[PDB]
This record gives C-alpha cells, structure tokens and sequence, in this order.
C-alpha cells in the first residue's frame, strides 16, 4: 500500500510461496499459439480480443 | 550447377533457406557449361574453354 502513492512506477511487494521453485497460484496458464502466418499483430488483435 | 544456399530469408515468420543456382534449361548437357563466362580481373568477361 505505502508503496502506491508513487509516480509512474508501479511497485508491488509479495511474500514468495513455500516451495520457491513449483507450481503457483490455484490461477492458470494458459499461451495463446500463432498456429499459422498471421503476425505478432494479427496475434496482438487476437490476444486484446480475449 | 551445383546448388549453392547462401543464407536464410524468412516465409512468413518462419526461418527458411536462401539458393543461388542455374534455371534447369542451362545445365543439362555438357555443352552448356559454355554460357558461363566469369569477370577475370581486367573486367574481360572469359569463357571456361578457354
């Protein structure tokens, strides 16, 4: 919190997980794939879409 | 005659090879291997039978 009220620098602080190196959150990921031509742009469209 | 790849173009994102070679119509039989000539160093364009 005392760390917002700060200019243009976003700046968090986060206690790290029991097991440093494993997997996170409950949350998800999940990579959106270019599965043919269509560009970095045409993916960036698609990305901002969903 | 023999193929020759310089480099590497890319094909719609997608890193592929780069060939430098002759049209097949001038390299089918030996009497071809007369249309190349090659700039010797006073600019005189020579011919292999020679």
């Amino acid at each position: 919190r005392a760390f917002s009220q700060i200019k243009d620098a976003m700046v968090f602080a986060f206690n790290l997980p029991a097991i440093v190196e494993l997997g996170t959150a409950t949350g998800f990921d999940f990579e959106l794939i270019d599965q043919a031509g269509l560009g970095h742009e045409k993916l960036t469209q698609a990305r901002n879409q969903l | 005659w023999g193929g020759s790849y310089v480099n590497d173009f890319i094909d719609r994102g997608r890193v592929k090879k780069v060939y430098v070679m002759s049209e097949a119509k001038y390299r089918m039989l030996p009497d071809d291997i007369g249309d190349w000539y090659v700039r010797a160093a006073d600019g005189q364009m020579v011919p292999f039978s020679a």
